[PDB]
């Protein structure tokens, strides 16, 4: 308003804005109800090693105490801890959960896991495998229907053993081989080649006894090799379809939407304008070119990497903008593991 | 607030359009939707009307 | 399928597809035999 | 009016109008009258997992208690639980229902059915198979007389087993896969390949029991194969005739007009003239524009896709115009599945 003289002053309505990177790791672990040598709280928050060992004073032998002396042993950070009944509503609520893992537990946390799937929460578990020595003589299938059929998540069959203490469920293992992942090289890089410290196989499974539990599903041994030693191999998923296969390049887009997602919460009631569209398509490209350079998705002349767009006829006509939506479409190509390597002498 | 709603019955009090206070975590109280009375494509939005 | 406003995630999924080649071998022979265990007596066995 | 002198001002009649998407998947399920382990009230509104829990707490063995925990489990949503005696009335007052499955009953609940059909309520139910081991010696018919022929509805024979618990009746196993499609890819896609998880089919059928019950009636088996696990196979209605098989056909035009229905009751009572006429037109095919480019119903150049037209003497002459009647049509042409692949090989 203009009601008396003097002096006035106003300042800018709207800023600019970007996303912010990334956590890239947080689990939540699988918790046994019917256990005995714990604390009948069913939400536990641990963010390191120091407030674990004033609650747990002994050295136990159960299967979840094995697993986070495994996960703070090889770096990380904070990690949760729920019961096997309560996964629906702590991943509900904590807004910051990547990773559901198994403990020893089948049974309960296979239907559990494909509930918070059900409504689209974007996250990606990893199981356990059976419990010991697939004989190899006959029957491919049979020890692989009771695992639920989805893009997430993989099984890490040979149980390492800890040969300091009791058994490791795999799940820990396996979990242990992502921290140090994505913390040294990227999230768009396998959980594949990175070696593991104080752990080692029970088992010694074969060169060729991988090969026929490549194809259809994902089994992905824990092979002990020369030189290099108890390392992880192979990363693939439970599908085998030309779209989802290859761990890293789904985790490669279930973590480039949770920080967009995140971030335009506070864009919406917005005025569906031009001066919007032309703000997000230049917010959203720079981030990816930023993406582009640290070689997380391939391609040159980076317009053929991604595209984004957003207009009035492109995309989103006349009525459905009167009925207030905002849609837009963006799509990249990301990268894929190197998996099989093949080369060829000739004479020239 | 009175009573805290959430996100399951906020689906349903959307339509037959009357607005809402939620409650989040990080930020507190805030007003939500922007939606007046009567629900023809003519005015159903608070600026359009204002 | 939107009521509150918030913001709603989705994605393409479509069985978009491609072909690989596998191996012409790895044959079955059905001549007689000598099993060591009876579960082997008259099921199809994977030899390496 | 015009009274006294000053400044007037008038705004805009009439604006514009168009229809809003759906909904697609609100089931309403059969509980049982002459059940004990449950409340005497009829009608219960469901609406996620959280108050079905607190509603029941003990895990119990009954068929609806089977069938609820498997549609939550695949995602799921707002879902109602009347007795067997009052769908007639539930169907008419809440206005939102899609599908009536049948949770273990058939007696009662085939003239329940057909009632509501006999309104013409636009429903699609779906019913259950034979209890256990058709022994396929001979009699393909007579189990097929007990179901109520009509273009809404399928019976998914083998009966999972649900190998954490009891056994769960197949009209469960089959709303679950419209609940993972229409969210997915749209509802003109069939409830046909996408995979359940966690239940496993007590039996193994074979590749030619299939066979035998594919014409005439509509089986529709689930089986189970190598790599994808039990998932559910052939998607028949129960007529064989040329206009209406092919269930993904018959939603589609069942989900088409009950988005004009809801919409044109604002419309009612509105002076049957010119301006009306070129603005319903111009309204219903600014929805089917928009539907055709997302792959629902096929066609090049899409003025063959669809057709409408309203007017004065191509339809409603001048004695039925005095009566009121303000009539139309419209008429497209769908997808439908490639049920039969077949491939011919040549030289040249």
């Amino acid at each position: 308003t203009t009601t008396y003289p003097g002096v006035y002053l106003s300042e800018d309505a709207v800023s600019s804005f970007s996303v912010n990177s990334a956590a890239t790791a947080v689990p939540l672990f699988a918790y046994d109800s019917e256990n005995t040598n714990t604390i009948n709280k069913p939400i536990q928050v641990f963010r390191n090693w120091a407030e674990f060992t004033v609650e747990y004073p002994t050295p136990l032998e159960d299967a979840f105490y094995t697993s986070l002396s495994l996960w703070f042993m090889h770096g990380g950070g904070k990690c949760y801890l729920v019961n096997e009944a309560n996964i629906a509503d702590a991943v509900a609520q904590y807004d910051d959960i990547t990773l559901i893992v198994a403990a020893g537990t089948d049974t309960t946390t296979y239907t559990a896991f494909t509930t918070v799937v059900g409504q689209g929460y974007r996250i990606f578990g990893l199981f356990d495998g059976p419990k010991e020595k697939i004989a190899g003589t006959a029957k491919p299938d049979e020890v692989m229907e009771e695992y639920p059929t989805s893009p997430f998540g993989a099984v890490f069959y040979p149980w390492g053993t800890l040969a300091s203490g009791a058994a490791v469920p795999p799940s820990a293992i396996a979990a242990a081989s992502i921290t140090q992942t994505d913390r040294t090289r990227g999230v768009w890089k396998a959980p594949a080649n990175q070696a593991v410290n104080g752990v080692t196989p029970a088992f010694a499974v074969s060169d060729d006894f991988q090969g026929k539990y490549n194809q259809g599903k994902a089994l992905n041994m824990i092979r002990t090799f020369s030189g290099q030693g108890t390392v992880v191999w192979g990363a693939r998923t439970l599908e085998d379809s030309d779209n989802w296969r290859y761990i890293p390049v789904r985790r490669l887009f279930n973590a480039v939407e949770r920080d967009i997602q995140k971030s335009l919460n506070k864009l919406v009631f917005e005025p569906n304008s031009q001066p919007t569209w032309q703000r997000v398509k230049a917010a959203v490209d720079s981030y990816l070119h930023s993406l582009w350079q640290q070689g997380a998705l391939a391609g040159n002349t980076p317009a053929d990497a991604w595209f984004v767009q957003v207009g009035k006829d492109l995309t989103m006509t006349q009525e459905e903008i009167n009925q207030g939506k905002m849609i837009i479409k963006i799509g990249l190509a990301a990268v894929r593991p190197a998996e099989f390597i093949i080369l060829q002498f000739s004479q020239d | 607030v009175s009573v805290r709603v959430t996100n399951e019955q906020q689906a349903e009090l959307n339509p037959k359009g009357i607005n809402v206070i939620r409650h989040f975590s990080d930020r507190g109280l805030v007003v939500w939707g922007s939606r007046t009375q009567k629900d023809d494509d003519d005015w159903r939005y608070i600026p359009v009307r204002r | 399928v939107t009521s509150v406003p918030g913001v709603y995630i989705e994605e393409d999924a479509s069985p978009a597809m491609s072909v690989s080649a596998s191996a012409t071998a790895v044959p079955l022979f059905v001549a007689r035999f000598t099993p060591l265990k009876p579960e082997l007596a008259g099921v199809i066995t994977r030899i390496g």
